[PDB]
């Protein structure tokens, strides 16, 4: 489900992104910011209280 | 709960008698020969998205129109205090469960034909006694009145308070994420239909907000970049599924509440509504709220047709008289697209395309209706669709004021 | 019960004398077959064929029950698709897994 | 009583022994599920489009007030899911061959 | 009484609560009765011509 | 051959299906009156290319999808291209055909040429043609059709 983030690389993630490099030096990068979560909101509420 | 209501019957368009026949009275979609709580029975079970219509019910509004005309001939108890019969047909019982041929024992007096008769529930005392079982009559009569008052499209009411949306309503609202508007209207109709409800209620306030939210999204003022309270209505491309607008919740920005309380009456000023589902859904949904809570205030007579001038408990021209705005869908769509590009959801090139698509789509609606009218002349005896003139498709109405209200409403 | 005093014999004899048959064997018959086929029964919502009215009644009494049946928690939740019917040859396909 | 499904209401509003915090969690979970809700009527169009209009289909369904079909997912979720696939594969790229 | 406003307060709005500061024990809520449909369909193939 | 095809048990033109209860003479292979509801006539509907049908709730009877991709009322006049029939005989046999037997609708089957077959009967005794047709329908499939009786 999420293992690759822990098993390989640095887990300190910020915002995932994938890209490909063209020989002409141009870089095409596609960000994938997550959509509106719901559990995160209530979790932050739980922490606050 | 509300214990009294008022109403008004339809107006004959020069014809001498109410415009329906016995077969119409025999082919209602609900229980046999009863008009109550039947305005959605023809689509309780559905498949696909195609609108449902037939040879003698050729428009989405046709069935409701027929039902309204049908009721006009049998609502005498709320005017004359007595049950009557018309063409040998009357109610089974004083509770008005359903219609049936007159029995040959104690035939009730024959109804005298008339139009636009004002209605008052207090003329029929048994209604108060049997309120728990006669409740759906309240909703349907109110709905009929809200349509009878207009020559061009059903009238309904909008309002937004100065306070933010109360928490209790938010709890109820979330049950309806991702459901299209038509389904919501069906649910709203069922709610106010079965049992009596107090005007104060979480559910009542919930639906009222829904009506406001949808209008805000209809103008494009409310969108995924500017939500009411996280809520807004999503839209599909008009070139396909032009009506499958659904409710969405989002974590984005919220519009600030208005400076003062806003409220107005609304109407569609063009015949397009007769075959466009969303207009019917929005109108019925708003009317459902007014049905349980009654009319907040009298309606302005100024822009209404002749027979609607000065109805006792309905229309007026005094001080506490809420004005009524009207609009045309096509310019409304143009405004909605303009809001989207201003808010940056789309580029101007798309906005030009969307207007072309919608105008083409609207043209088919006009072309369908105008051809359907000549197929069902009103002089035949029944009025499946409301008459109109070709120029009525081009009227802009008060559309500019309408979008101005929404901008003043959600800010 | 209620009394059933039998009638007089003569009246009974006269009545029984005049009793034409109800149905006769007439070649000319303007016969007409039933409008609806009585040999098979189809579920109006899933088009499953059946041999008798009883079987069809039970099928809809099980497969097409829209009851809010249980105030207790439902033991299971099914997937979206249960089955499909191919019209061109009347073959029903079952989801490899609906549960 | 509201939205009575014949015998039973679709949802009720009651007050009882209940702590706000747990309630807040429960409500959000409901909001999550409803966010996944899909209108069933659109399925037939989805099928017809996915079939490149080689198939035409009909799926009747009753429309009750409370009805849940948690089948929808935004493009963002899928795009994120795709990226997640690359990450989990990263240690052994050869694992993608079975696709 | 601070933990029971929904029970002993005449000025208690429905559904309100001061979650970030303290926890109340008696509150108003919605209980749902969702329905989970299943689909059976018929598909038709396009004619030859 | 194109002028004498009948001698090879091959007929040309379309096929009609209308409930007719005659008492006198009958001559299906040589009609005397002009055929009704020729294609393109008033209130004449042609089926959609899929031959699909749609149900309706609470009393409303089903509707048929025409070429314009619009549901239409079953009663009336209809036109069936043979191919549509070959892929939708089942639904036809279940919904349309009973209405035909009720005499509430008329169907024109479009098929340029076909093999026909005859069945003679004594005009004196009673007869009903429906079972023969119902059998003939039962043997149609996407592959082929039996000769017209």
């Amino acid at each position: 489900l999420l293992d690759g983030l822990a098993l390989y690389g640095d887990p300190r993630i910020a915002d995932l992104s994938a890209a490909y490099l063209q020989y002409g030096g141009n870089v095409v990068r596609e960000h994938v910011p997550p959509g509106p979560s719901h559990i995160h909101r209530t979790l932050q509420q739980v922490e606050s209280t | 709960a509300q214990r009294q209501f008022f109403g008004l019957t339809y107006n004959f368009y020069g014809q001498p008698a109410p415009l329906f026949d016995l077969n119409d009275l025999q082919e209602l979609a609900g229980c046999y020969a009863r008009p109550w709580t039947s305005r959605f029975s023809h689509l309780a079970i559905s498949t696909g998205s195609l609108p449902v219509w037939s040879a003698r019910y050729p428009s989405v509004a046709s069935r409701n129109i027929i039902v309204n005309t049908l009721l006009g001939a049998h609502l005498n108890p709320f005017a004359g205090g007595q049950v009557t019969s018309h063409q040998g047909i009357t109610w089974r019982d004083p509770v008005l469960s359903s219609l049936a041929p007159v029995p040959a024992i104690q035939p009730p007096p024959v109804w005298a034909v008339a139009e636009n008769v004002p209605l008052d529930s207090n003329n029929y005392p048994t209604y108060v006694l049997n309120l728990s079982s006669m409740w759906p009559i309240n909703q349907d009569v109110h709905i009929m009145t809200m349509w009878a008052l207009s020559d061009q499209g059903p009238i309904y009411h909008l309002e937004v308070p100065v306070d933010p949306m109360p928490a209790a309503t938010t709890a109820a609202l979330m049950a309806y994420i991702g459901v299209p508007i038509a389904h919501l209207a069906q649910t709203a109709y069922r709610f106010a239909g079965q049992l009596p409800q107090s005007p104060d209620s979480t559910m009542v306030s919930t639906i009222r907000w829904l009506s406001a939210i949808w209008f805000g999204s209809l103008t494009g003022r409310l969108n995924r970049s500017r939500t009411c309270n996280g809520f807004y209505f999503e839209f599909a491309k008009p070139a396909l599924n032009p009506d499958q607008a659904v409710l969405k919740w989002n974590d984005g920005a919220r519009a600030a509440p208005p400076a003062a309380a806003q409220s107005s009456y609304m109407r569609c000023i063009s015949p397009h509504w007769q075959h466009q589902i969303v207009e019917v859904a929005g109108a019925l949904m708003s009317q459902s709220v007014t049905a349980v809570t009654g009319l907040p205030a009298l309606i302005d007579e100024a822009t209404l047709p002749a027979w609607s001038q000065g109805v006792a408990n309905l229309t007026g021209n005094g001080q506490g008289v809420v004005p009524c705005l009207d609009y045309n869908p096509v310019p409304m769509a143009a405004a909605r697209h303009l809001q989207w590009r201003q808010d940056g959801l789309i580029t101007a090139a798309q906005e030009a395309q969307l207007n072309n698509d919608y105008t083409a789509y609207a043209l088919t609606i006009e072309r369908h209706l105008t051809a359907m009218l000549v197929a069902n002349p009103i002089a035949a005896g029944r009025m499946p669709i409301q008459p109109f003139n070709a120029a009525d498709f081009g009227q802009a109405g008060q559309t500019a004021a309408a979008v101005a209200l929404a901008q003043a409403m959600f800010v | 019960d209620i009394i059933t005093r039998p009638t007089s014999d003569s009246i009974a004899a006269v009545a029984n004398a005049t009793k034409p048959a109800a149905v006769v064997s007439d070649p000319q018959s303007m016969k007409v077959t039933p409008i609806v086929n009585p040999s098979s029964y189809v579920c109006n919502v899933c088009n499953a064929r059946f041999s008798t009215m009883s079987a069809l009644s039970e099928h809809l009494r099980s497969d097409h029950r829209d009851d809010a049946s249980t105030l207790l928690a439902t033991p299971m939740i099914n997937n979206a698709i249960r089955s499909f019917l191919t019209a061109w040859d009347g073959i029903r396909i079952l989801s490899p897994d609906v549960s | 009583a509201n939205l009575i499904g014949g015998e039973v209401s679709a949802m009720v509003e009651c007050m009882e022994l209940c702590d706000a915090l747990t309630l807040h969690i429960r409500e959000t979970y409901v909001m999550l599920l409803r966010s996944m809700h899909q209108d069933p009527t659109q399925i037939v169009q989805i099928v017809n489009e996915c079939a490149n209009n080689l198939l035409n289909s009909t799926i009747p369904i009753s429309l009750r007030p409370t009805i849940l079909c948690p089948w929808f997912a935004s493009s963002e979720d899928l795009r994120l899911q795709q990226v997640m696939h690359l990450v989990n594969i990263s240690s052994n790229t050869a694992a993608a061959l079975p696709l | 009484p601070l933990r029971w406003p929904g029970l002993v307060d005449p000025n208690y709005r429905v559904g309100t609560n001061d979650l970030p500061n303290r926890i109340t024990l008696y509150n108003s809520l919605y209980r749902y009765n969702f329905t989970y449909p299943t689909l059976d369909g018929i598909m038709y193939v396009r004619s030859a011509t | 051959f194109m002028a004498e095809m009948n001698l090879f048990n091959v007929a040309r033109g379309n096929l009609y299906l209308v409930q007719t209860a005659t008492n006198g003479n009958w001559s299906p292979m040589a009609p005397v009156a002009a055929p009704p509801f020729v294609r393109g006539g008033p209130n004449v509907r042609v089926v959609g290319r899929f031959g699909t049908i749609v149900p309706r709730p609470d009393g409303l009877e089903p509707q048929l999808i025409d070429d314009g991709n619009v549901p239409r009322d079953i009663a009336g006049d209809w036109v069936y291209p043979s191919d549509v029939l070959q892929v939708s005989v089942a639904v036809f046999c279940d919904y349309v055909w009973p209405m035909v037997k009720a005499g509430r609708t008329r169907v024109l089957v479009e098929l340029g040429h076909y093999v026909y077959t005859l069945h003679y009967y004594d005009p004196q005794i009673s007869l009903d043609e429906a079972p023969i047709l119902e059998e003939w329908l039962s043997k149609i499939n996407p592959a082929g059709i039996p000769p017209v009786p």
